[PDB]
């Protein structure tokens, strides 16, 4: 029992040390997609012109 | 035309649709990534407790 | 001027920055609310499990 | 212990329900905020013209 749980904890630590990075990357990507939508709007405007 | 080039956007309808679709797809994929992070964080919590 | 009538938006500068402030703080408040809802839902799943 | 379990089940049900409400709210707000950003861009264009 004692040896099982510590290893399980370490595996979970690894998984969290992946999730946090995916989260930060996702937020940065959100900003990037906002900028991309801005570019889309610029193109939209350029259509009429 | 000078205004066109100052904004510099190519302003071709085809490229407009393609770019907008790609950015929307990236929006959706990124939302999927955030959701995935959420579910895996849920799993981290469950396992830890 | 006909184009200005077509767009129809009164679009005053005071109104301009005001609107952008309103909508941007609105975006961030939305994101925060979504995060809080997610947090609470995760808590509920914890309790159930 | 059976009575405590039943009571916790009740509490869980209540919280899950209200959180579903909040999730729906957040989605509606998302749509609203999309419209909001669109409006901001419109206003900027009106400024320039």
């Amino acid at each position: 029992s004692h040896k099982q749980l510590a290893t399980e904890q370490y595996r979970h630590v690894e998984m969290a040390r992946e999730l946090a990075e995916q989260s930060g990357a996702s937020s940065d990507l959100e900003t990037d997609h906002q900028a991309a939508s801005d570019h889309l709007n610029l193109v939209q405007t350029a259509m009429r012109q | 035309l000078q205004e066109m080039k100052d904004i510099g956007v190519q302003a071709d309808a085809n490229a407009e649709m393609r770019a907008r679709e790609r950015r929307d797809r990236l929006h959706e994929a990124l939302s999927v990534n955030r959701s995935r992070v959420n579910q895996l964080e849920k799993q981290i919590a469950f396992c830890e407790a």
